[PDB]
C-alpha cells in the first residue's frame, strides 16, 4: 500500500456517492492483469 | 500484421517446422524405412522446440545417427512395414536423445 | 435539318437520343447480312457509318447544324470501340448528376465534370477562359478541403481556408437557374443570360461584391442584376 | 485563484478565501497565504468570493498555494451537492471481508469518508 | 403465367397453390415446358401476350408474369445457331436483342381511345452469379423500366422477400400509387437508406444518434419481412409502416415485431374499422383520420 | 480463370477498404473521448509542475512507456520503441517497464535482460486513476523506485492532430524535494513528510497524464493510418477495374474465332 | 500531316490554323476523314508517304506525322473481315503488322550516296486507357525506337505538354544531340528516375538528400512546361536548362518559375547576347561559356 492507493481507495469511497456519471465508475473500475518478468524468465501472471 | 495469442502461435509456430520439414531438393530420393522416422519428428512435435533455420541441419544429422546406431531399427520398419509398441519407443527415445540437435 | 440551314439560313439544335442503340443496330443488320462481327460483338462497320453521320452535321456557310447527343455506354466501360469512336466526334461533355441534384439545385451539371475542347484563351476569350477556371478551381479545391474537414472535424478552418469555402458555395446555389418549361415546379420564371452576362457575373463573385449577399438568396435566380431583389427579401 | 481538476473533468475558476481540511487539523487561505504544503484528506471544501459561497465534496488529494495568489488544487474527485447513502451498506460488507483478510485499509477508507459524510 | 423452360412438376406445384388460395378460375398458365422443343419454348411468351391483348383491347386488364426470359435466349441460340446466324456477344445471338425487345415493348397503359385498358408486365430474369455484364440481362436492364433486385445474402439471413434496396428502382415510380401509402413510406425510403451506411459503421463504439439510427432501423427491416404466399391489402399495409416511422416500435424487442403487426391489425379492426375503410377508398388521409390513428397506436404499443 | 480471378480479387479489396473505413470511423468516436479526459488530465499535472517551479529543480534511471495491447495503430509502437532505445543507450543498464504488449515484443528482442515488470490489458482500456494507481503502487516494491534520482516515461505527444512526436520527461523523486534550495519557502512540520507521500502521489498524477496522451496520438495516428489505407486501396481497385476490362475484351474475343473456325470448315 | 480518321471539320480548322501560323507554304495535308470510307484510310498513309520519299531522295530532310496508326488499323480491319479473313489477337488481322513495318522502314536516314536524305517519323496512337497489353500499340512500338509516353492525368493536372518521362526512352534516337544539348541536360535523365523512387515511398527513410531530391524534381517538373502553339526557340531552351541541371532551382521556389524565366532570358540577351551568338552558330558549349553563364544565372537567382 501507497498514498496514492488510500487515495485511490478514498475516491472510490466517495462516490459510494448517492450521485454517479459514467467516467466515475470507470476511473475505479479495472479489468487488468499485469505480467511478472525478471532477469525472459517470468513466474505466472496473476490479477493486477 | 495482425496481433497473435499464444493459442493462434501454437499452430503457427508447429506449422513452419512442418513446412520446412516437407522441403527438398533436387535430384535426392530416399527409402521407405527412413521417412518414417522424419514424419514422426515433426508430426509429434520435436521440432517444434529446435530452431526454424536449423530443421534442414536436423534432418541431415539425426540420419547419419540413426544409420551408425539404430540400423537394426531402420531394417525391421523396412522388412515389417509397421511399427510395433516397441519401435513406437525406441523410434521415441531416438527422436529424444537427438532432440538438442 | 439541313434543308433550314441549306436554304433558310437558320440555325437547328438537333438532339438524339441513346447513341449505344445507334451501334446496337447495326450489329444486327451486319450479322444477318452474312458481314462477320469485330471487336466486342459490334458490328465491322462501326466507324465508316459514325463518320458519315458526324460530317452531315457542322457548320455551312448558310446555317448551322449542331447536334447534343446522349451518351450512354455498354455496362460502365469506356475501353469498348463504340464510345471510343463517339467520343472522337464530340467536343464537350455536359455530365449531369444525381449528387448536384439532391441540394435542389438544377442545372444538375456536375461542374467539374462539365469540360470542353474549345474552352481556350483564343476560342471564348482570353477573360471567359480564365473566369471559368478560377470558378471551377475553386470547386476543385473546396471538395477535396471537404474531404478531411469531415473526419477531424469543423473548427480546423483558418481564415483563409474558409474565404474558399465561402466563394465555393455561394456559386454552389447560383448555379440553379429557374427553367422555362419547369416554370410551374418552381414557381418562378425561367430566365435567360446571354454569353457576355454570363462572364461578367462570375467576375462580380471574383471581386467579393457577392461575397456576403446571404447564401439562400442565391437559390433560383439570372444574371447577375437580378439576385439584387432576392437578398433584400431574404433579409425583409 | 482555485482550481479543480479530475482524470475526467477540468474545472476553472476571482476566489477570496478557500478554506480545506489537512493532516494537520484544518488550514485556511485568505487571500495570500503564506506557502504551505499539505495533502488534502477526505474532506468537504468550501470556497468563498465576496459574501457568496461555493462547496465542494473532495476525496483527497493535495493543495499548494504559491506566492502570487494561486491555491493549486488536485483531486481524483473534489460539487458537494453532487455527491449524495449506501456507504453505511458497504461498511457492513467490509466488516465481513476483515474476518477473514488492504481489506482492512478499505474499510478504515470507509469510516474515515462516512465521518466526513455525517458533516454533510 | 408464362411457364418458360419450367419442368411439368415445376408447374404442377404452381397449380397446387393456386388451388389451395383459390385464384384458379382467372388464372392461366400457357406452358412451354423444358422437355418441349426449342421452337414451342421460343414461341411461349408471343403466344401469352395475345391471350393478354385480346383483354387489353376490349378495355380490360391483366398482368403477365414472363419466367423466365432468360432461357427464352438458350431457345433462339438454338434456333439461330442451326440455322447459321453467327452470334454476337458471349455466344448468344446478335439479334437475341431485337427478340426481347420487340416483346416488352407490349406491356404498357392504353389511351382513352382504345377504350382505356392494359396488359401490366413483371418480366424475371435470372443471374448466374449476379452478373448483369453479361449480354442477356444488360439488354433486358434497358429495356425494362423498373428493376428489382434479390440479393443472395438477405435470402440466408432469412429475409425473404431478399429484395436489396439500393439496387431495386422504379422508373415511372409513384405515378400510379396510393396517397396514403405513398405518405407513410416516404420517410422509409430515406430511413432504411441511411441505416445501411451506418450498417458498416457497427462491424463497435458509435455516437448516439447513429446508435439510435441502428436499433430504429433494425426494426424497419424487421417488418418488411412479409411471410410468402400471404396476401396484404391497402387498409393493412398503410398502418404497420405508420407505426414504424413515428417510433413505437423502437419499444417492441425484434422477437415481438412480428407478433406486433398481426395484433395491431386486429385491435384497429374491432375498435373502428372505419378509418380502415377510409384509407381504402379514398387511397388518403387527412388530418382528421390521422389524429386518431396515431392516437390508436400509442394505446396499443403502451399495453 | 483469369476472368474469374479478377473478379474474386476485387471483392477481397473492397472488404480490405470496407472494414479499414470502418476502423477509421470507431476510432474517431474513440478520438472524442480520448481528447476530452486529456485536457483535465493536462490540467491536473500543471499543478505538480507550478509547485516544481518556485522549488527549483534537482532531478540509475527507471524507463517505462506506454502504448498499448492492439496492433495497427501506425509507427506509434516502433518509434516509442526506438526513443527508449536512445536511452538504453546514454546507460546500458536503463531498466524497461513495457506497458503494453505491442511495445514489449520489439523491445525484448534487442535486450532479453532488463524486463522485470510489464502490465497487460491497460492497451484495450481507457487511462483511468485505477490502473495507474496500482501500476505505481508495485513500481515501488520492484523496481525500488524512490532510490534512483530520475525517473523518466515516454509516450507520443499528439503536438497535431496529423502528427504524433516521440517525448519524454521526468518524473520526480523523494530525492528532489529534500535538496532542492527552495524546500524552505514551502512550510511542514516533522509530522508528515512530504517525500513520502508526495513522490507517491506524483509517480501516479504523472503517469495518468503521459497515459492519456501516449492513447490519444495512437488512436489519432490509428485514424491518419486507416485514412492513408483507403486512399490506397481505392488505387488497387481502380487498377482492378482495368484488369477485368481487358479479361473481358479478351473473352468475347477468343470465342468468336472458335465458331467462326467452325463455320468456316 | 496525315490525317487518318478524323472529324473533316478538326481538318478544316487545322488548314486556317496553320496559315494564320504562316506554316502551310511548306506543309502538305493528306485527307481520309472518318466520313470517307475505311479503304481510302488504309491506303493513307501509304499514297502519303510515297510524297514523303520525293523530298527524301532529293537529298533534302523531310518529316511525316501518321495520325493516327490505330485508326489506319481499324480502317484495315474492316475491309480485311468484309473479305472473309478471321480476326486475330484483339480482333485485329494478324497481317496488320505487315503494313506499320513496311510503312514505317520508308522513313529511314539514308548515307551520303542518296544525298544525306531523310524522312523522319512522329506515328501518333490512340490507347485504349493507357493499356499495352494490346495488339496494335505493341506493334508499332517493336518496329520503332524511342517512345514518347504521355499522360492524360498529368495533361489534366496543368503538365502542358503532359510528356511523361518515366516510360519514354531513347534508344539509337540520343546521337541526335549536338553538344550544347549534351551539356546542358546531362543526366537530367537519370536525375528525374531517381525521383520516382524518391516519390514511391513518399506516401522507410526520410533524410536530406532523399527530400533534396523531391524539391528539385518537382521543380525540375514544372520547368519544362512552356506555352503551345508558340513553341520556344532552342538557343532560348539552351540556358532554362542549365540552370535547373545544375541545381540552381534551390533559390526559386514552384509558383515563381515561370517569372524568373522570361526576366532571366530577357537579362541574358540585354547583358551578354555574346552567349547566344556562340551557341546559335557554333551549337556547341565550350567550359569557359559554361562557367559564364553558371556565374550570370547565380546572380539572377539573387535578385
Amino acid at each position: 500500500i501507497s498514498y496514492a492507493a488510500y487515495l485511490n481507495v478514498a475516491a472510490q469511497a466517495i462516490r459510494s456517492t448517492e450521485l454517479q456519471t459514467a467516467s466515475v465508475l470507470n476511473r475505479s473500475q479495472t479489468d487488468a492483469f499485469y505480467t511478472q518478468y525478471k532477469n525472459a524468465s517470468e513466474p505466472t501472471p496473476i490479477t493486477k | 500484421g495482425s496481433d497473435l495469442d499464444a493459442s493462434t502461435k501454437q499452430t503457427l509456430v508447429r506449422g513452419e517446422r512442418l513446412t520446412q520439414l516437407l522441403k527438398q531438393n533436387q535430384y535426392s530420393p530416399l527409402a521407405t524405412e527412413e521417412q518414417v522416422p522424419l514424419i514422426y519428428a515433426g508430426v509429434n512435435g520435436h521440432l517444434d522446440g529446435i530452431e526454424l533455420s536449423r530443421i534442414g541441419e536436423f534432418e541431415s544429422s539425426f540420419l547419419s545417427y540413426l544409420k551408425s546406431n539404430h540400423n537394426e531399427l531402420l531394417t525391421e520398419i523396412r522388412e515389417k512395414g509397421e511399427l510395433s509398441k516397441e519401435l513406437l519407443a525406441s523410434l521415441k527415445s531416438a527422436t529424444e536423445s537427438f532432440v538438442a540437435t | 435539318a439541313e434543308y433550314f440551314r441549306d436554304e433558310e439560313g437558320q440555325d437547328v439544335l438537333l438532339f438524339i437520343d441513346n447513341i449505344f442503340r445507334f451501334t446496337q443496330a447495326g450489329s444486327e443488320v451486319s450479322a444477318l447480312l452474312g458481314r462477320i462481327p469485330s471487336a466486342v460483338g459490334y458490328q465491322p462497320t462501326l466507324a465508316t457509318d459514325m463518320g458519315l453521320l458526324q460530317e452531315r452535321i457542322t457548320t455551312t456557310k448558310k446555317g448551322s447544324v449542331t447536334s447534343v447527343q446522349a451518351v450512354y455506354v455498354p455496362a460502365d466501360d469506356l475501353t469498348d470501340p463504340a464510345p471510343a469512336t463517339t467520343f472522337a466526334h464530340l467536343d464537350a461533355t455536359t455530365v449531369l448528376s444525381r449528387g448536384i441534384s439532391e441540394l435542389g439545385i438544377y442545372p444538375a451539371v456536375d461542374p467539374l465534370d462539365s469540360k470542353s475542347r474549345l474552352l481556350d484563351a483564343a476560342v471564348v476569350g482570353q477573360e471567359h477562359y480564365d473566369v471559368a477556371s478560377k470558378v471551377q478551381e475553386t470547386l476543385q479545391t473546396y471538395k477535396s478541403l471537404q474531404d478531411i474537414i469531415a473526419i477531424l472535424g469543423m473548427d480546423e478552418l483558418s481564415e483563409q481556408d474558409k474565404l474558399t469555402v465561402e466563394r465555393a458555395r455561394k456559386i454552389q446555389r447560383f448555379l440553379s437557374q429557374p427553367f422555362a418549361v419547369a416554370e410551374v415546379f418552381t414557381g418562378i420564371p425561367g430566365k435567360l443570360v446571354r454569353l457576355k452576362d454570363t462572364v461578367a457575373s462570375f467576375k462580380a463573385v471574383l471581386e467579393g461584391k457577392y461575397d456576403n449577399i446571404p447564401e439562400h438568396a442565391f437559390y433560383m435566380v439570372g444574371g447577375i442584376e437580378d439576385v439584387v431583389a432576392k437578398a433584400e427579401k431574404l433579409a425583409a | 485563484k482555485l482550481q479543480f481538476a479530475l482524470p475526467h473533468e477540468t474545472l476553472y475558476s476571482e476566489v477570496t478565501q478557500v478554506n480545506l481540511p489537512a493532516k494537520s487539523g484544518r488550514i485556511g487561505v485568505l487571500a495570500n497565504h503564506v506557502p504551505t504544503v499539505e495533502q488534502l484528506l477526505p474532506g468537504v471544501v468550501e470556497v468563498m468570493e465576496g459574501s457568496n459561497s461555493k462547496k465542494f465534496f473532495i476525496s483527497g488529494g493535495f493543495a499548494t498555494v504559491q506566492p502570487d495568489s494561486q491555491l493549486c488544487v488536485t483531486a481524483i474527485e473534489a460539487p458537494l451537492e453532487s455527491f449524495s447513502e449506501n456507504i453505511k451498506n458497504l461498511l457492513a460488507e467490509a466488516k465481513k471481508n476483515v474476518s477473514s483478510s488492504r481489506e482492512a485499509a478499505e474499510a478504515a477508507i470507509q469510516v474515515e469518508v462516512l465521518e466526513n459524510l455525517q458533516s454533510v | 403465367y408464362v411457364a418458360v423452360g419450367q419442368k411439368r412438376s415445376t408447374v404442377a406445384q404452381l397449380v397446387q397453390t393456386l388451388e389451395q388460395h383459390d385464384a384458379m378460375k382467372y388464372s392461366i398458365i400457357v406452358a412451354a415446358t423444358a422437355s418441349e422443343a426449342a421452337p414451342l419454348q421460343y414461341l411461349a411468351p408471343f403466344t401469352a401476350a395475345s391471350i393478354g391483348e385480346w383483354f387489353r383491347d376490349n378495355g380490360k386488364h391483366a398482368l403477365i408474369v414472363y419466367d423466365d426470359l432468360s432461357k427464352q435466349a438458350v431457345a433462339y441460340r438454338q434456333l439461330s445457331l442451326l440455322l447459321r446466324r453467327p452470334p454476337g456477344r458471349e455466344a448468344y445471338p446478335g439479334d437475341v436483342f431485337y427478340l426481347h425487345s420487340r416483346l416488352l415493348e407490349r406491356a404498357a397503359k392504353l389511351s382513352e381511345k382504345e377504350g382505356s385498358g392494359s396488359l401490366t408486365a413483371l418480366p424475371v430474369i435470372e443471374t448466374q452469379g449476379g452478373d448483369v455484364s453479361a449480354y442477356i440481362p444488360t439488354n433486358v436492364i434497358s429495356i425494362t423500366d423498373g428493376q428489382i433486385f434479390l440479393e443472395a445474402e438477405l435470402f440466408y439471413k432469412g429475409i425473404r422477400p431478399a429484395i436489396n434496396v439500393g439496387l431495386s428502382v422504379s422508373r415511372v415510380g409513384s405515378a400510379a400509387q396510393v396517397k396514403a401509402l405513398k405518405q407513410v413510406a416516404g420517410s422509409l425510403k430515406l430511413f432504411l437508406a441511411q441505416y445501411r451506411e451506418v450498417a458498416a459503421f457497427a462491424q463497435s463504439d458509435l455516437d448516439a444518434s447513429t446508435k439510435q439510427t441502428l436499433v430504429r432501423g433494425e426494426r424497419l427491416t424487421q417488418l418488411l419481412k412479409q411471410n410468402q404466399y400471404s396476401p396484404l391489402a391497402t387498409e393493412e399495409q398503410v398502418p404497420l409502416i405508420y407505426a414504424g416511422v413515428n417510433g413505437h416500435l423502437d419499444g417492441i424487442e425484434l422477437s415481438r415485431i412480428g407478433e406486433f403487426e398481426s395484433s395491431f391489425l386486429s385491435y384497429l379492426k374491432s375498435n373502428h374499422n372505419e378509418l380502415l375503410t377510409e384509407i381504402r377508398e379514398k387511397g388518403e388521409l387527412s388530418k382528421e383520420l390521422l389524429a386518431s390513428l396515431k392516437s390508436a397506436t400509442e394505446s396499443f404499443v403502451a399495453t | 480463370a483469369t476472368l474469374k480471378e479478377v473478379e474474386m480479387r476485387l471483392k477481397s479489396i473492397k472488404n480490405i477498404e470496407k472494414i479499414t473505413k470502418t476502423m477509421k470511423i470507431v476510432a474517431s468516436t474513440r478520438l472524442s473521448k480520448a481528447e476530452k479526459a486529456k485536457i483535465s488530465a493536462k490540467k491536473m499535472d500543471e499543478a505538480e509542475q507550478l509547485f516544481y517551479k518556485n522549488a527549483e529543480t534537482k532531478n540509475k534511471e527507471l524507463i517505462v512507456a506506454i502504448t498499448s495491447d492492439k496492433g495497427l495503430c501506425g509507427s506509434i509502437h516502433s518509434q516509442l520503441a526506438k526513443a527508449v532505445r536512445r536511452h538504453l543507450n546514454d546507460q546500458p543498464n536503463a531498466d524497461i517497464v513495457t506497458i503494453g504488449d505491442k511495445i514489449k515484443m520489439q523491445l525484448l528482442r534487442t535486450h532479453p535482460n532488463n524486463i522485470k515488470l510489464s502490465i497487460n490489458g491497460i492497451g484495450k482500456d481507457a487511462p483511468t486513476f485505477q490502473e495507474s494507481a496500482l501500476i505505481a503502487d508495485k513500481l515501488l516494491s520492484v523496481m525500488k523506485a524512490g532510490t534512483y534520482p530520475k525517473i523518466s516515461i515516454f509516450y507520443n505527444d499528439p503536438v497535431s492532430s496529423l502528427s504524433f512526436e516521440p517525448s519524454e520527461k521526468p518524473i520526480f523523486n523523494a530525492k528532489t524535494i529534500e535538496q532542492s534550495p527552495s524546500f524552505g519557502k514551502f512550510e511542514i512540520d516533522t509530522d508528515a513528510n512530504v517525500p513520502r507521500d508526495l513522490f507517491e502521489y506524483t509517480l501516479a498524477n504523472q503517469m495518468l497524464t503521459a497515459m492519456a496522451q501516449g492513447y490519444a496520438a495512437e488512436i489519432s495516428a490509428r485514424r491518419n493510418a486507416m485514412d492513408n489505407a483507403s486512399k490506397n486501396a481505392g488505387d488497387m481497385i481502380n487498377r482492378y477495374s482495368i484488369l477485368y476490362n481487358r479479361t473481358r475484351q479478351a473473352v468475347i474475343t477468343n470465342e468468336l474465332v472458335d465458331i467462326i473456325t467452325g463455320a468456316s470448315s
